[PDB]
């Protein structure tokens, strides 16, 4: 069919992976040997077609990363599908890149953690042991507008 | 060339007895149409 | 004493170093066993030495049924050759002993009750499940069967020479508890 | 239609398993027959029936 | 298997099919993990009682155990391991003694009862016959 | 009938005397037929104290020379 | 009425024990790719409906080789109405 040579070819590019003369494009799959393959190319993203010589890509660092997330201010929060794809081993890139210098979102250590959208000023502050954390959670931020005095109380 | 079915064939390390059923048996230009075969074979 | 460990049984392990066909190993070697749904392994034996080998398509070969190192690696030689004789790059390398099995015989029953009783951090017994002691020795990490009948079966070494060592280490527990 | 019995009892030289196929070889192998055949040459390829 | 380290400690014991068919844990990795919880005993620290229970539910008088643990106790002592899981030959202490008198409790009423197969209770009664000679009590 | 099943797992006829003397309780087991079905023998289930002297103790008609035996006034 | 029971306790207790016998009576007793591809593309295609695994079940074809097939000609959904179909 046109959709099913378009979406076999679509996953052999997948499958190479690599810029390749387009000939032998026709020749890995067995299938892509018509024109409507090749207008396909250049018609949909998911066979890459240009001018130049036969080559087929995909349509990469923290840097970009942080700019990416950076990109998503006050938006809706991504995923790292393209991230991960775009730079393989982008979930070590995080932990290598702590500080705020690559947030992330864990959901569970049983998903690979599957990270969000986020930027931070600190974003780890580790140092901060959990007895201060503790006792922040020990000490409960106390009731309505009796406290503008309770600050008062304590001098404020 | 016995081109048959097995059932079921005993060995302990060194020795084969291969049931064959429902096949033929090609020797002396003569073919041999067996309902079951043990081949009590012997190993080196 | 003057009884020296017995080898029974001595498992290796051997890199091929290439991939192997193991369909073609077993229909070219005229003896060789491979079943694909049972154990992906062929198992190829040879009489000279008696051993038999689980020949894997990734390589890996374990030799088992020699009963010394040197049998073990003249096994694994012929079975390599046998690889190398289809066409399969092969190349005898990494040979590795796993387990070696010794055997002995103190030839006078021992008593085995006050030998479990006493020596419940070393020995493993139970009569009813198998009459036989397993007794397991530190220096060196050997496992030792002890039986009634006299007979010492000591296994797991990597080196025959640990064999000795746990029976020369145990030759005293068997004279010390032996009934007469 | 098949009503015969055969007791192959010779020396196997070589064997086989790969699709479940077995292909036993035995050199010199008598095979009785309900007479037995003393038969040199015969290749016993079992396949499946299951 | 807790029971079983119970009961022993509490001074009887039934056969393993007495408990493995009362409780079915394949008998494998059961006696597996049984056989550590003794090293565990013994880290945290015997047919002689089934001898009555076995004339028990066959209805007989007094004597024939201890006239079953003389010729229990000298098997073992001289050769014969008897068993490799030596509980077999517990019947076989028990059948030679009922070969001896009159009441017919021949090995088909034991095999229902007991559930010893004859191959184990022909071979133990003859090979002990054999040695019988040195058997004589009274 | 009444019995005890002792340490050892022996079954006995028990006799009101001794039941007094060995704390026994003077009791008899029931059983029952059951019939199990599959649709598209005996089986125990426990004990019984029996009235001394009722149809089923041991005293039930014994001889008066027979009481003085098993240590029974009449 | 009641059948006294002349047999000792024992006997009447023999079958209540451990006999070593049960079930006298019977009362609850308890590959290749291109051609599967080109079976899962048969499949899918002349059955909208057709499950993996009984693309495994009707092809007779391993389910390695059969899950592999469907990821080449054919659709392999797994949440909503058209659950395990290849189309
Ligand atoms: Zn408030």
């Amino acid at each position: 069919h046109d959709s099913s040579k378009l979406l076999w070819a679509t996953e052999y590019i997948q499958k190479k992976g690599k810029p390749v003369l387009v000939n032998e494009l026709l020749d890995y799959l067995s299938m892509k040997k018509d024109d409507k393959v090749i207008e396909l190319l250049k018609k949909l993203d998911r066979i890459e077609f240009d001018p130049k010589k036969g080559t087929f890509k995909y349509l990469h660092s923290p840097s970009e990363l942080l700019k990416l997330l950076r990109s998503q201010v006050t938006f809706k929060g991504i995923s790292c599908k393209d991230l991960k794809d775009g730079w393989p081993q982008c979930d070590e890139t995080i932990n290598q890149l702590e500080e705020d210098s690559k947030i992330l979102v864990l959901r569970t250590k049983k998903d690979k953690t599957p990270r969000y959208v986020w930027y931070n000023s600190g974003g780890n502050l580790k140092c901060i042991d959990e007895e201060f954390v503790k006792m922040w959670e020990n000490v409960q931020l106390p009731q309505f507008a009796e406290l503008p005095r309770k600050l008062q109380d304590l001098g404020l | 060339l016995m081109l048959c079915l097995y059932d079921k064939v005993t060995r302990t390390k060194a020795r084969w007895k291969c049931s064959l059923k429902d096949g033929v048996v090609t020797i002396n230009r003569n073919d041999y149409t067996f309902q079951k075969a043990q081949v009590e074979a012997e190993w080196v | 004493s003057g009884i020296v460990p017995t080898l029974q049984n001595i498992v290796a392990t051997v890199t091929l170093g290439c991939r192997l066909d193991l369909k073609t190993v077993a229909l070219h070697a005229r003896n060789a066993e491979y079943n694909p749904k049972r154990f992906a392994a062929v198992i190829m034996r040879i009489r000279e030495p008696k051993t038999t080998a689980l020949i894997f398509a990734s390589g890996k070969m374990v030799v088992t049924g020699a009963k010394s190192e040197d049998d073990s690696k003249l096994a694994s030689r012929k079975y390599a050759r046998i690889i190398q004789k289809i066409g399969f790059a092969a190349k005898f390398t990494d040979f590795k002993i796993q387990n070696i099995v010794g055997s002995c015989d103190v030839k006078f029953p021992i008593r085995l009750e006050g030998l479990a009783f006493s020596h419940g951090t070393f020995s493993s017994y139970e009569p009813e499940l198998f009459p036989g002691l397993i007794y397991r020795m530190v220096k060196p990490k050997i496992v030792l069967l002890i039986f009634v009948s006299g007979k010492i079966v000591l296994t797991g070494a990597k080196q025959r020479e640990e064999i000795y060592q746990a029976f020369e280490a145990i030759y005293p527990v068997l004279s010390e508890f032996r009934k007469m | 239609n098949t009503q015969s019995k055969l007791t192959v009892k010779g020396n196997l030289d070589t064997y086989g398993f790969c699709d479940d196929v077995w292909t036993f070889i035995v050199k010199n192998c008598q095979v009785t027959v309900e007479s037995v055949i003393s038969v040199d040459k015969l290749r016993i390829v079992a396949c499946n029936s299951k | 298997a807790s029971i079983l380290i119970g009961c022993r400690r509490a001074e009887v014991a039934r056969t393993f099919k007495e408990i493995q068919s009362l409780i079915h844990v394949k008998t494998k990795e059961f006696g597996k993990t049984l056989n550590i919880m003794k090293n565990i005993l013994r880290g945290k620290s015997q047919n002689l009682t089934y001898i009555p229970r076995f004339c028990s539910h066959l209805g007989l008088p007094m004597q024939v155990t201890t006239s079953a643990e003389y010729t229990a106790k000298k098997c073992k002592e001289i050769k014969e391991i008897a068993g490799k899981s030596p509980i077999t030959i517990a019947v076989v202490s028990i059948y030679l003694n009922i070969l001896l008198f009159q009441i017919p409790i021949t090995a088909a009423k034991v095999g229902q009862t007991l559930q010893v197969t004859e191959g184990t209770i022909k071979s133990g009664y003859k090979i002990l016959y054999e040695h019988r000679d040195k058997l004589v009590d009274p | 009938k009444p019995m005890v099943n002792e340490s050892d797992g022996v079954t006995h006829a028990l006799y009101p005397q001794e039941a007094r003397l060995r704390n026994l309780t003077y009791s008899s087991g029931l059983f029952v037929d059951v019939k199990k079905r599959t649709y598209e023998g005996k089986v125990f289930i426990g004990r019984l104290p029996i009235m001394l002297r009722s149809k089923n103790c041991y005293l039930s008609e014994a001889t008066e020379s027979d009481l003085y035996k098993l240590k029974e006034c009449p | 009425r009641i059948t006294t029971l002349d047999e000792t306790v024992g006997v009447t207790m023999s079958h209540t024990g451990m006999s070593m016998r049960s079930d006298n009576s019977n009362f609850l007793k308890v590959m290749p790719k291109k051609e599967i591809l080109d079976y899962l593309f048969k499949l899918f295609d002349e059955y909208d409906y057709w499950s993996l695994k009984g693309l495994k079940e009707r092809t007779r074809q391993p389910e390695a080789h059969l899950k592999e097939c469907l990821d080449k000609v054919a659709t392999l959904v797994k949440k909503g109405p058209y659950a395990f179909k290849y189309t």
